[PDB]
DNA sequence: CTTGGCTGACGTCAGCCAAG
DNA sequence: CTTGGCTGACGTCAGCCAAG
């Protein structure tokens, strides 16, 4: 029952791995996402002060 | 946090909708507001 | 030579974890400064909108 | 992307520092913004 | 064109923390 | 308190891509 007991390891281990890199892509476009929102409130808050001159 | 990965992605795709459907809701008022500031 | 060649590998795995783990936690970092940012710029744009009415 | 880390972390950080820098530009001129609409 | 730095994948071992 | 899901660390092997 070990033999079986390492095989649920290494299958285990593979599914790791996906969801860890799978999880590392999600934080990258979330990051970028953040960073384009970032931009254009940056730039609407720009206009809007420009409106009051 | 979480161990697991389910819930990091879980937390991370929810916050994220959640922070988009706010930022949406903000954008759509900015011609109202260009109208109305200038009468 | 090739013991050694193998330990410079074995030593190069860590550093390359230290890297993984330290990248992967200033990605969140990142990630935490863009939310706070945003929620700042969002509620100022709330008050600037309700500085018409 | 560049595949080594010190690269990928320097990308990040100075990323950071920029639109830290433009960010924390941006929200200086506020008070003069909210002096300025009420007179 | 050919070493070497460096990094993905794999497999194994501890080890955690909740589900049984 | 005790399995099992799941995930950190390690070590090894291919393999890349630029530095030699
Ligand atoms: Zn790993």
């Amino acid at each position: 029952k070990r033999e079986v007991r390492l095989m649920k390891n290494r299958e285990a281990a593979r599914e790791s791995r996906r969801k860890k890199k799978e999880y590392v892509k999600c934080l990258e476009n979330r990051v970028a996402v953040l960073e384009n929102q970032n931009k254009t409130l940056i730039e609407e808050l720009k206009a809007l002060k420009d409106l009051y001159s | 946090n979480p161990r697991k990965f389910s819930e990091k992605i879980a937390l991370q795709k929810q916050r994220q909708a959640e922070e988009t459907a706010a930022f949406e809701e903000v954008m759509m008022d900015i011609g109202s507001t260009r109208l109305q500031a200038q009468k």
